[PDB]
RNA sequence: GGUUGCGGCCAUAUCUACCAGAAAGCACCGUUUCCCGUCCGAUCAACUGUAGUUAAGCUGGUAAGAGCCUGACCGAGUAGUGUAGUGGGUGACCAUACGCGAAACUCAGGUGCUGCAAUCU
RNA sequence: GAGAACAGAAAUCUCCAGUAGAACAAAAGGGUAAAAGCCCCCUUGAUUUUGAUUUUCAGUGUGAAUACAAACCAUGAAAGU
RNA sequence: AAGCUCGUAUCAGUUUUAUGAGGUAAAGCGAAUGAUUAGAGGUUCCGGGGUCGAAAUGACCUUGACCUAUUCUCAAACUUUAAAUAUGUAAGAAGUCCUUGUUACUUAAUUGAACGUGGACAUUUGAAUGAAGAGCUUUUAGUGGGCCAUUUUUGGUAAGC
């Protein structure tokens, strides 16, 4: 746009990070979570990762190396037709699955399961997981959060209630919960058990199929094809953490086509770069075709 | 009057280098340090706290102490006709291993092995290091290779 | 140069300026050697042994005229200067064979004053565009 | 409610800027009649 | 080529620059504030300027932001005031465009004394679908050329509807 | 091999222009009951994954492209410099002996590599 | 830089470019871009105990500073600070 | 000066190998900053002055200003680059590996981190050269006007300054 920039300007430049440039790090907030204490040396300080998607939620328990993070566990809301849910795959109650099933499933791999069983009554109360006095500390992890504004009612503080929820010792506070009163400075705990169960969604199911019979049956045409009752949604949830805590292990998908399968006939749409002999020749061909006053 | 400040002089010393400015990388939080441990000191200016004086500067001690976000090294200091000993409290950004000191041990190793291997055949070793010596004869071929002979070239001007 | 030889037959350019201040005391009971820093006095051209002072180009056959004419600012310098005739065009580089090698070739573009050079470098559709001349069938 | 827009600039001196100064105009300008 | 990238206004903002703190400005305020149905955001003077009698943060303008629908017809209503007409000029480089009229009753609105007349500035931008790309916290990006608005496009856009008249060079 | 989340090193990764991109993903994108934040549901928050689209982000390809990266008996053993002499010169300065040795220049090659985890005709 | 009534070189509004060419009380130098800068929200770690250390150094004092220990607090969802 | 504890050892105004730190010399300025000579092209649709239909919210023009690609020259308090000479540390017994003991610190954790028991390796035990012995304590004299040479270098016209 003739604001071209000089060669000075390009020279002198500093990039930043990659990721930085990319809009996905935010190296301010990750020196401050990753770094330990130089006197626990070799002690992991290990995140709980939650990351939101426009289709997905992602949940990894990630600790850092010089040679790349390293991530212990991972969970997703994918999972979750597997322990029943199909549906509002990255709403409220979506997280609250998914952060306890990345709680469950880590510290079952790591045998502190048996002990730590969280809460298993849920009715959103403000509450850690205390240690089991005369034995092993709870598993203990710190919310990364990522670029997520901090705001109170926010889908990601859903994946740590389900995460406290699920034993993992992590360390938060009530003032982001659904349901926290500024004026108040207290928590209803009762609607933050309805959004543990949907308990949102199913009320505006209920307020849409009896104000727009149409518009219900769009936003939720998904809900009439299952035959999925707006009352009934607290079940699915429920029952839901019911088969996650009976199964947290982690089944991969069974994948047609083989790993290196999949390679060779992927980016066969992979434009393949030139070699200079034949660049060359591509260019003197290009002097000949412009080389004439017009 | 003359000035004899804390950072003085120190212009170019505690400069960022170029293109290399802002945020210190990840990596320099990662890395362990143990009591013990040689490193060498190298200020990062924009880490202000816990800096080394502007004389530490290219120095290499040892750790005697690991704190929180620091380590104390251990610095050998010449004042007057004695050397001194000088307890410096250095944050992370401004320490770094000493890669000759881990070449040192890969050699401990290195040596190590090499006699069990010989030990384990019960010949000799020699495990300690020759400095490079003269050359032995040699035999070079002139076939390919009829010596160009070479000559002083003359004066020549030319602006 | 002027007069003996016409205004429009050289171009006589200086190739060193004054840049570096000089000072004196000026001692103006006189003050002493207390505080002797100087004030500026005038300007100097710091020159090297080698380094060219002044630099006339002129027509080939105006050598003597202008060779005359720097043997004669010579008087005003301190110290010795050579007056050198140099074997390369003009205020260019190139030695005047490969001056004309370039000319006849089209490659050396008329800029103002100095003079440009076709490089095998940029973009097509500007070399192309800056040296026609250079890509032509024309012999 | 009042609500005041918030300016991003650094700048504090109250100073108008180098686009200000008085050379650069008209003899011109719409002078009424 | 023709599909998504289909051209819209993103905002309208009205501006009124009253120029001095005071009842004028909290009148002219009610004005914007009437017209959009929205609360205006008052501006502050940038430094002190002695001809035209501004201290340095001193209230002085005020301006209201709209968009989609209620932009679309306070556009409308501007435009019918400009009688369908805007110069070659208007329409600046980067796709957006703007006018300014004299009293704000030439546009619906009653006249009502306890207020009188203020004129105003209408500025519209123009983006098109995928412009948050530019605007969001994550991964902010920046509009492939090939996309994004140009006075060329978002002229023949104004021709097109409205069926107005963009004069001059 | 593609893609995504978290990364390492932080331009061989940046900039400009133009093409291309299967599949999945990512995205743009639909909506405003609810928690939540705006002058403005634009950003921020929540809801649907439903109505839509690769247009843009993104990913690669192109370019005697700007920058950056690597190399070379390209300049150059040049400039500078440690040591030596009852060396040269009126001097500024210079050469020799034992050694070190650049930059600008020129040309040639290159234009992200890579760790954990999930996933994909 | 391109754009909008009164409105002008200079008032307020929009877009685009923008590696810092700004701002950070002060001298100058260093340092800083999802900040160290601008707006805002909450705050008294400008606190309590007495040691170790770096600079100047005699390895005295002073001024200034750095890293812990034991408290008591502030802030943030938090790691942290 | 008086000695004392020991006696091959731990040393060293030195080299080597390994690995650090530096911004001076040079160099650069069609790189950043600050200078500096000259044209050339291009914008004014937005400083200015006319000439042309006084016409001019119209052209051709010269003038600046800024823009672009070039050009001659510079820096103790400019700089990407960047020597030489100087300069830090290391080259093992106070070491290495194996087993596993302590603790109130630390870890999700018999995890670590410190400090140890028991076992194993004494030919070159981990470069060169030298060592006229190493270490150590106490006390006390004189001195506290300096000057000169090579090189580096500040003030000064300079000086046996
Ligand atoms: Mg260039
Ligand atoms: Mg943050
Ligand atoms: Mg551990
Ligand atoms: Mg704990
Ligand atoms: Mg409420
Ligand atoms: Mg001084
Ligand atoms: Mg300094
Ligand atoms: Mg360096
Ligand atoms: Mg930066
Ligand atoms: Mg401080
Ligand atoms: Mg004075
Ligand atoms: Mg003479
Ligand atoms: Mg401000
Ligand atoms: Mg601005
Ligand atoms: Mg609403
Ligand atoms: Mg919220
Ligand atoms: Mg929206
Ligand atoms: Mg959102
Ligand atoms: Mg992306
Ligand atoms: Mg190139
Ligand atoms: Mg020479
Ligand atoms: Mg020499
Ligand atoms: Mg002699
Ligand atoms: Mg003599
Ligand atoms: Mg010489
Ligand atoms: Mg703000
Ligand atoms: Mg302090
Ligand atoms: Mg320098
Ligand atoms: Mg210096
Ligand atoms: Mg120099
Ligand atoms: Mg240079
Ligand atoms: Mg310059
Ligand atoms: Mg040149
Ligand atoms: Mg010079
Ligand atoms: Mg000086
Ligand atoms: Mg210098
Ligand atoms: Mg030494
Ligand atoms: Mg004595
Ligand atoms: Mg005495
Ligand atoms: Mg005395
Ligand atoms: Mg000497």
């Amino acid at each position: 746009q003739k604001d071209a920039k000089s060669s000075a300007y390009s020279s002198r430049f500093q990039t930043p990070f990659r990721r930085r440039r990319e809009g996905k790090t935010d190296y301010y907030q990750r020196k401050r979570l990753v770094t330990q204490h130089k006197a626990k040396y070799n002690t992991p300080k290990y995140r709980l990762v939650v990351r939101f998607t426009n289709k997905d939620i992602i949940c990894q328990i990630i600790s850092s190396t010089i040679t790349g993070d390293v991530v212990l566990a991972a969970a997703y809301s994918h999972e979750l037709p597997r322990y029943g849910i199909t549906h509002g795959l990255t709403n409220w109650a979506a997280a609250y699955a998914t952060g306890l099933l990345i709680a469950r499933r880590t510290l079952q791999k790591l045998g502190l399961d048996e002990t730590y069983k969280g809460v298993e009554e849920v009715e959103g109360e403000y509450e850690l997981t205390e240690a089991v006095e005369d034995g092993p500390r709870p598993f203990k992890v710190f919310l990364d959060i990522g670029l997520q504004r901090t705001t109170t009612g926010a889908r990601v503080f859903g994946a740590l209630k389900g995460a406290s929820d699920g034993g993992l010792y992590v360390p938060h506070s009530e003032n982001r919960f659904p349901g926290w009163d500024f004026e108040t400075e207290e928590i209803d705990p009762e609607l933050l058990r309805s959004y543990i169960f949907g308990g949102h969604v199913s009320q505006y199911m209920e307020e849409l199929a009896d104000d727009d019979e149409e518009r219900f049956s769009e936003l939720f045409k998904g809900y009439l094809a299952d035959d999925i009752d707006a009352d009934s949604l607290e079940d699915i949830y429920t029952s839901a953490h019911e088969a996650i805590r009976a199964d947290p292990a982690f089944k991969p998908t069974e994948k047609k086509f083989t790993k290196e399968q999949y390679a060779a006939e992927s980016k066969k749409y992979r434009q393949t770069k030139l070699s200079k002999e034949e660049r060359a020749a591509r260019v003197a061909a290009k002097i000949a075709a412009l080389a004439g006053q017009q | 009057g003359k000035s004899h400040g804390y950072r003085s002089r120190t212009r170019y010393m505690f400069q960022r280098d170029f293109r290399k400015h802002g945020a210190v990388h990840l990596s320099t939080y990662l890395k362990v340090y143990k009591v013990g441990d040689i490193v060498d000191i190298k200020a990062n200016g924009s880490i202000q706290k816990g800096m080394p004086h502007k004389f530490y500067q290219g120095k290499t001690g040892v750790v005697y102490n690991v704190t929180k976000s620091s380590v104390g090294v251990i610095i050998n200091k010449m004042v007057g006709n004695r050397y001194l000993e000088k307890r410096l409290n250095l944050r992370v950004e401004h320490i770094k291993h000493s890669k000759c000191r881990q070449e040192f041990l890969e050699r401990v190793k290195a040596n190590a092995a090499k006699r069990a291997e010989a030990k384990a055949q019960g010949v000799a070793v020699q495990l300690k290091r020759q400095p490079a010596q003269p050359r032995e004869s040699r035999i070079v071929s002139t076939e390919g290779n009829v010596p160009q002979t070479l000559a002083p070239v003359p004066y020549e001007t030319f602006i | 140069m002027t007069t003996v030889s016409g205004r429009d037959a050289f171009h006589l350019r200086v190739r060193v300026h004054p840049f570096h201040v000089l000072r004196i005391n000026k001692m103006l009971l006189q003050q002493g050697m207390r505080g002797a820093w100087g004030k500026p006095h005038g300007l100097a051209a710091r020159v090297d042994i080698g380094q060219i002072i002044f630099s006339v180009r002129t027509k080939d056959s105006n050598k003597d005229v202008v060779v005359e004419g720097l043997r004669r600012a010579r008087y005003k310098f301190p110290g010795q200067q050579k007056i050198i005739l140099s074997k390369k065009w003009g205020f260019t580089n190139l030695d005047r064979p490969e001056y004309l090698k370039k000319r006849e070739a089209g490659e050396v573009k008329d800029d103002g004053a100095f003079v440009k050079f076709l490089s095998k470098k940029g973009s097509l559709e500007n070399n192309i565009r800056e040296f026609p001349e250079y890509f032509a069938a024309q012999a | 409610k009042e609500i005041v827009k918030s300016n991003t600039s650094s700048k504090k001196a109250d100073v108008p800027p180098p686009s200000a100064d008085p050379s650069k105009a008209r003899k011109n300008r719409p002078r009424p009649s | 080529q023709n599909p998504m990238r289909d051209l819209k206004i993103e905002k309208l903002v009205l501006n009124i620059s009253v120029g001095e703190s005071g009842d004028r400005l909290t009148r002219a305020s009610k004005v914007l504030e009437q017209l959009s149905g929205q609360t205006p955001v008052q501006s502050k003077a940038r430094y002190t300027v002695r001809t035209f009698g501004i201290r340095r943060n001193e209230k002085i303008a005020v301006h209201v932001t709209v968009r989609g629908p209620k932009a679309e017809e306070i556009l409308e209503r501007g435009l019918k005031v400009k009688e369908y007409q805007l110069r070659d000029r208007n329409f600046s480089a980067t796709g957006n465009f703007g006018f300014g009229i004299d009293e704000h009753i030439d546009l619906g609105i009653k006249y009502d004394p306890s207020i009188g007349i203020f004129g105003m500035d209408f500025y519209v931008v123009m983006n098109r679908p995928g412009a948050r790309v530019t605007r969001r916290k994550r991964c902010k990006g920046t509009v492939g050329n090939s996309h994004k608005t140009t006075k060329e496009d978002t002229v023949s856009w104004f021709k097109q509807k409205y069926d107005a008249d963009v004069l001059d060079k």
